[PDB]
């Protein structure tokens, strides 16, 4: 599902490296280096910097803007320099502090930030002007910015709370008002905030989680605290939060702590996982060390975007997990959290820093360094071309040739960020620049010839006819082949920042951070914005935050599956939307809690039919049949062994279903797919076809390939002979039966009349429970055994077994089993 | 009944904030005092502990605990307690919890002499 | 009826249901113990009767764990127009807080609405009532304003204390354990044990228990600092509240 | 014969058969289930050929609902959707009957519709419904009822000018920013202003309401509610 790049690089250093950053900015990633001389900068491709930031004074510490690529740096005679690569300025301040500087960190918002030195001064500044100072006793480890449930004329992003080794935490803001809150006492590690109950989490080295709850007037003391059972080194002791509310601790040992506060369960992730990973690893000629699992971790971290914690071994190992769970909140247990294949590394890792641009990560052994990216699998299908992106550089094509598929396997320069086609051209976008190259298809051989290449900076490109439209988080422009840029468009910034995309035929869709909506039009020689901006908003209220969205082939209905995200509460929500252009409203529809929407897929061609992809949330249906099972049920005997747990390792938790949307009657489920654990993801929907990504497990080589499967949908298994025009009739009956329109499904169906389509038409009779138009397409059939059947039949009072007849009497028997069961009927 | 009524309240509060540390048997024998039935039954549901509801129902009124008289043998006879739920009914002397126990216990016999 | 002498509820308050007499299916279905057909039955009914028949059900119900619950009982009295019974709903929500949460914003908040209700309300009582509300509230608000001091004043921790202590009656409507437990607290934050352990005998002979109010290690420490067992002084305690008890 | 679009043929067959059945008056069951379905067909075959009086009446006095749902759900999809309404209510289903009432010009009717059930949707295609008819008064209290009062602002801008009744709304809806803007456009047309103030202060748009304010000299209310926000 995700393969890891690592880029090792060189220092070019003599002086050994002390520090190390990672730009936060969504676009072009920039790597602080520091040390006790010299100051460098890194690029996304890891070359020096031609212009240099290092300096006499000494620096002792840098920090990133949360949301700006401007820098801000400490030297160890408190002056501050705010410096913006961007177009390179620097504004110094001679009197930022008379103490060297021991952290800096910024508020979420990026306007306030809190400055500390070891003498105890701690500095509050608006950008780069002073705002307010206050002087505590001892050195202060680390503040960070608190953002406290109060009244909003009382609210504001200015406070925040300050940990050190005196013990000492008080609440402070801008306008030089400190509360000293205080208490406790000691070496205090680490200080940790959270919204839900407004409290301070505290680790210390007294081996002691102290959880304390804070108010503007009220002071308590802590509520609850936890002893930790760790054998490590309760100095090196770190803890992280993950999700919601769980707290990741690792202090230097074999062992992972994990607590959950909404239970308050604690469960250990151990280092076994990595001996499984070398016993499937150590299947060639591998020359890989003895199995010495019991090694200590010296850094975890853990990123949002990619959701994704990597840990690092001193041994020379980095392991990763990928949280499975749906939603924001955090996961409950050990088999939600999914365990990816590791990456050896040549000595023991030393820090490990993250970066929010594509989950970048630098890792750090020794004086060496080395630059780690993700890249997800990503796929493209237009007619008669698939793209796959394997790897960061092979492309597997897949041409549609009615004598036989063909397959090519295209090697690039290197990794490649992004892939689109238009069935004439393809078009590629790394960090480097953009390619065009166009496919030759002939029977004895397929050849691409590259068009052209442009180096341009964009995020987003889509290619339409002859012209790119460059989309980046702020504007999006129009470019040729050539290179012009005939027109670009902005947009305004309270709307916040564009996060993704979707593209289908000649309608683009795009959602911001702010839950903004705007959909656009490319069918003209100039793009075209159609329509308003929309705002998620419903009249009632806020519906929640966008998560995925797909547009239909007209454009006219747009599916969203959304998080509600309800204040450290229930997991996201299990009710998708669908939005119609025309009356401007967000239709609701409710899906049993036993499965949560993941990813919408909309039709090529149909503007009705659709499909959804379900993750099936086993711990609330394995809490619910535990709690239903403890009632009145002692001793039951018979018909129960072993039903439960060796049908797993085939059976995954991925489902798929099949929608027809109306604006008469909304939507309507018309099928159900089971997908197999070999399934990793739905690649498209087509009317005949199903496509989707199966992973080569029997693969020997480190990296498991990855192969396009086809397959037949429900209605069309079977009918192998010549799809021309019988699908137009397939579909019109399936969404007149849907509808229950009897007489113009009848009408429909009149003007073709065939016999494999008669029992096609009897199949989805049976699949939808109704009898007197089987009986008709039964009879149509002429088949006479099957109508002697269901004559003699006709005298049960159930018609559960009549159905269950003409099951079996087209051969399906698992369904007539499982029709039996239902009816409560053995006899038959 | 006012004093009675309050200083029950009290000491079954303090019962409460103390079975919160964590106390069940001796908490529950101290805090019986008059009429603390429902407690004394949710402490017995937690810990399965039916001694403590035979004691009840033998020290119970007669002639007004009838129905909770009722409900323990229903649990003892749920929880294949088959003296206990004799005994009670015979404190019962009610046919329908008789004929209940006689119809849940598979026999016929015993069937025959309460039918007649 | 013989349903319902039969015990039957079911089948006779759906033969009461048939025949258009809907108050006995009601009557019938609240002694069956169900709530969410009755819920169902007083929504599509829409008869104000019916609604206050089950706003009163659900309030002797377990409501408070429920928002539902109280949501169905303040449309029910919406509806109905049961100003009285919604106001007493409240009343009991705010008493309820005080007695078990010691949550006095909300409970003010309670009694701010219940208030309103009874300013809505056309009863003969109903400005007796108000009145009555109001009384809490003041007092209720008077130790909500206590609560914030606890950042700003002592003599105002004092003064309106003992002012709230002095009140007859208070416990109607602020328990004075609190303002005890709070004085004693405050003091002990102040370290002057003398004082403290002048009003911990104060809260002593009022005749209720230290325990609910004061946490033991408070307690404990205060005592320490005295020089005397708390276990001998506690049993002494129990011992007079029984003898006092005795003669009473 | 209804399958192969031959609609003539069904009447006259479907007669010859009730004529057949009722000439034998044994076994009153067979005879009844076969004159509904005889029943059936030609009231579906007349409402095609639009025989419509005698279809309905036919379809009136039959009793078997799920028969006459589907001859409904037939005459509704050819052209006849108030019919289809009626079928509906003596059907025992009537929320598309309501819905059908609503889009027709059976408002009449439709308002003891909208009277017992509360289905918001339905009222806000009814006010839509009024609005498009061009009574602003009452799909104005419609939209009120329901949930859409962000058009009852900008009709009260248009004509109505009903400002206190527009404060009352505001204060029984959770007002936000959009409808804080719309009752900028309100007090707009006042000449004092100093609602305006308040309002904008209510919504947090607090620069252009500064400099509006300080054109029209209201730095006393605005600065005092102002002092705690920027400085």
């Amino acid at each position: 599902m995700s393969l890891f790049s690592e880029l090792p690089l060189d220092a070019g250093t003599d002086e050994q490296i002390t520090q190390i950053a990672v730009s936060n900015v969504s676009i072009n990633p920039s790597l602080a280096i520091i040390t006790p001389h010299k100051i460098l900068l890194f690029n996304e491709c890891g070359e020096k910097h031609d212009y240099e930031l290092s300096r006499n004074i000494r620096c002792t510490y840098v920090q990133w803007h949360p949301s700006q690529p401007i820098i801000a740096l400490g030297w160890e005679t408190g002056a501050i320099t705010l410096w913006s690569e961007e177009t390179k300025v620097a504004k110094e301040e001679p009197n930022g502090h008379k103490s060297e500087i021991c952290l800096i960190q910024f508020n979420p918002s990026g306007s306030r930030m809190v400055s500390a030195d070891i003498d105890g001064n701690v500095t509050v500044w608006r950008g780069i002007n002073i705002v307010s100072q206050y002087k505590k006793e001892q050195s202060i480890t680390h503040a960070i910015f608190c953002e406290l449930n109060i009244d909003s004329k009382l609210k504001s992003g200015n406070l925040f709370f300050f940990g050190g080794k005196s013990g000492v935490v008080c609440l402070a803001d801008d306008a030089n008002h400190c509360s000293d809150v205080c208490k406790v006492g000691g070496s205090i590690k680490s200080l940790l905030f959270y919204e839900k109950e407004n409290s301070v989490i505290i680790i210390t080295s007294t081996l002691l989680l102290v959880m304390f709850k804070i108010s503007t007037s009220v002071k308590t003391g802590p509520s609850k605290r936890v002893k930790l059972s760790i054998s490590g080194d309760p100095q090196k002791l770190q803890s992280i939060w993950i999700g919601s509310c769980l707290l990741a601790t690792c202090s230097h040992e074999n062992m992972l702590r994990m607590w959950h506060l909404d239970q308050d369960d604690n469960y250990v992730l151990t280092l076994h996982q990595l001996a499984q990973q070398t016993q499937t690893q150590q299947g060639a000629a591998t020359v890989i060390q003895s199995t010495n699992t019991n090694d200590q971790i010296t850094s975890i971290q853990y990123e949002k975007r990619g959701k994704v914690l990597v840990a690092g071994t001193r041994e020379g190992r980095i392991i990763f997990w990928k949280n499975l769970s749906i939603g924001s909140e955090s996961p409950l247990d050990v088999d939600e959290w999914k365990m990816l294949p590791y990456v050896s590394v040549r000595q023991g890792v030393n820090s490990i820093a993250v970066g929010q641009n594509n989950g970048l990560i630098a890792v750090q052994y020794g004086n060496q360094i080395s630059l780690v990216q993700e890249t997800v699998i990503n796929g493209k299908m237009t007619d008669q071309v698939r793209l796959l992106q394997s790897s960061a550089n092979t492309i597997k094509i897949y041409i549609n040739n009615d004598i036989s598929n063909q397959v090519l396997h295209f090697q690039s320069k290197g990794n490649i960020k992004g892939l689109d086609c238009n069935d004439q051209f393809m078009l590629l976008w790394t960090s480097k620049t953009i390619e065009i190259h166009e496919i030759i298809i002939n029977p004895k051989e397929s050849q691409t010839k590259l068009v052209a290449s442009i180096q341009e900076k964009c995020l987003r490109s889509v290619i339409h006819k002859e012209n790119i439209i460059l989309v980046n988080d702020m504007e999006l422009n129009v470019l040729n082949f050539k290179g012009i840029q005939k027109q670009n468009l902005k947009f305004s910034e309270s709307e916040g920042k564009i996060l993704n995309v979707n593209v289908l035929n000649n309608h683009l869709i795009m959602w911001t951070s702010n839950n903004y909506i705007r959909l656009f039009d490319i069918s003209r020689r100039e793009v075209k914005q159609i329509g308003v901006t929309r705002r998620f908003e419903n009249s009632q209220g806020q519906l929640g935050q966008i998560r995925y969205c797909a547009v239909n082939s007209d454009g006219s209905k747009i599916v969203i599956t959304a998080d509600q995200r309800g204040k450290s509460g229930p997991q996201a929500d299990n009710k998708f939307y669908i939005y119609d252009v025309q009356t401007d409203n967000f239709l609701l529809y409710e899906m049993p809690a036993k499965c949560i929407p993941l990813q919408p897929y909309c039709d090529r061609k149909d503007r009705k039919f659709f499909g959804i992809s379900c993750i099936i949330n086993k711990n609330i249906q394995q809490e619910k049949n535990a709690d239903e099972n403890n009632d009145e049920n002692e001793d039951n005997k018979s018909d129960k062994s072993r039903n439960e747990d060796d049908d797993e390792k085939d059976k995954s938790n991925l489902e798929f279903y099949t929608f027809f949307v109306t604006s008469e009657n909304g939507i309507r489920k018309q099928d159900q797919y089971q997908l197999e654990s070999s399934i990793e993801a739905v690649f498209a929907i087509d009317i005949p076809k199903l496509y989707f990504i199966k992973r080569n497990k029997k693969t020997n080589s480190s990296g498991q390939n990855y192969k396009i499967v086809e397959k037949y949908l429900n209605d069309f298994v079977g009918l192998e002979k010549i799809d021309n025009q019988i699908k137009e009739a397939i579909m019109n009956f399936s969404f007149y039966l849907t509808m229950d329109n009897l007489d113009e499904a009848y009408k429909s169906v009149k003007q073709i009349q065939n016999p494999s389509i008669w029992e096609k038409m009897a199949s989805m009779c049976v699949k939808t429970k109704r009898i007197d138009v089987a009986e008709i397409c039964l009879g149509n059939m002429r088949f006479a055994r099957g109508s002697k059947a269901i004559r003699e039949q006709k005298k049960e009072p159930e018609l559960d077994a009549q159905l269950a007849m003409v099951a079996i009497q087209l051969n399906m028997k698992d369904e007539a089993v499982k029709l039996y069961e239902q009816s409560k009927r053995y006899d038959l | 009944i006012n004093s009675d009524a309050s200083r029950k309240d009290l000491l079954i509060q303090r019962a409460e904030w103390e079975v919160k540390q964590g106390n069940w048997k001796k908490g529950g024998e101290l805090y019986i005092q008059a009429e603390v039935y429902k407690k004394a039954i949710e402490v017995y549901v937690t810990n399965n502990f039916s001694e403590g509801i035979v004691e009840v129902c033998r020290n119970a009124d007669a002639e007004t605990q009838r129905k909770e008289i009722e409900q323990c043998a229903a649990y003892f006879k749920k929880a294949k307690l088959h003296q206990y739920t004799k005994e009670a009914y015979l404190k019962l002397q009610d046919n329908k919890a008789l004929l209940q126990l006689n119809i849940d216990l598979e026999k016929w016999d015993e069937a025959m002499t309460l039918a007649k | 009826d013989t349903s319902i002498k039969q015990g039957d509820y079911r089948l006779s308050s759906k033969l009461y249901t048939k025949l258009g007499n809907q108050v006995e299916a009601m009557k019938c279905l609240i002694n069956l113990g169900a709530i969410d057909e009755v819920v169902n039955y007083a929504t599509m009914a829409r008869m104000p009767q019916l609604y206050i028949l089950a706003g009163n059900f659900l309030q002797t119900t377990d409501w408070h764990k429920n928002p539902q619950l109280m949501k169905h009982i303040i449309t029910f009295y919406n509806k109905a127009k049961a100003y009285d019974n919604l106001a007493g709903f409240f009343d009991a929500c705010s008493s309820v807080e005080i007695d078990e949460y010691r949550d006095y914003e909300k409970a003010a908040a309670a009694l701010n609405e219940a208030l309103k209700h009874a300013k809505k309300s056309t009863s003969e009582s109903r400005d007796f009532r108000i009145e009555q509300l109001e009384t809490k509230l003041n007092l209720v608000q008077k130790f909500v304003q206590a609560r914030a001091l606890f950042s700003s004043d002592p003599q105002q921790m004092k003064q309106i204390c003992e002012d709230l202590l002095a009140q007859p009656g208070i416990d109607q409507s602020v328990r004075s354990g609190d303002i005890y437990a709070q004085i004693i607290e405050y003091y002990y934050q102040v370290k002057n044990f003398s004082q403290a352990f002048d009003y911990i005998k104060k809260m002593q002979q009022k005749r209720i228990i230290l325990a609910p109010y004061l946490d033991q290690e408070m307690l404990q420490q205060i005592l320490e600092s005295q020089g005397v067992s708390l276990n001998s002084k506690n049993k002494n305690n129990d011992d007079e509240f029984i003898e006092e008890d005795v003669p009473e | 014969i209804e399958n192969q679009g031959n609609n003539q043929e069904a009447r006259k067959l479907y007669e010859r058969a009730v004529l057949n059945k009722d000439d034998r008056p044994s076994d009153r069951s067979k005879i009844d289930n076969h004159n509904q379905l005889c029943f059936a067909g030609i009231s579906r075959t007349s409402i095609k050929l639009g025989d419509i009086q005698r279809g309905v009446t036919i379809a009136k006095e039959l009793i078997d609902n799920n028969i006459v749902i589907e001859i409904a759900v037939v005459c509704e999809n050819m052209k006849q959707y108030l019919e289809a309404a009626e079928l509906y209510q003596k059907s025992g289903m009537l929320e598309k009957a309501a819905s059908l009432y609503i889009e027709s010009k059976d408002f009449k009717k439709a308002a003891p519709l909208i009277s017992m059930i509360k289905s918001p949707n339905l009222l806000k295609q009814y006010a839509k419904a009024k609005e498009s008819e061009g009574a602003y008064n009452e799909a104005e209290q419609t939209y009120e009822q329901a949930e859409s009062w962000e058009d009852v602002v900008r009709l009260n801008l248009d004509k109505l000018d009903n400002l206190r009744k527009a404060i009352a709304v505001l204060r029984t809806k959770c007002d936000t920013s959009t409808v804080c803007l719309m009752v900028a456009n309100v007090c707009e047309k006042q000449g004092n202003y100093g609602e305006l103030v308040e309002f904008l202060l209510k919504a947090g748009k607090k620069e252009e309401a500064f400099q509006k304010a300080q054109q029209y000299n209201v730095m006393d209310a605005y600065s005092d509610n102002m002092k705690d926000f920027t400085l």
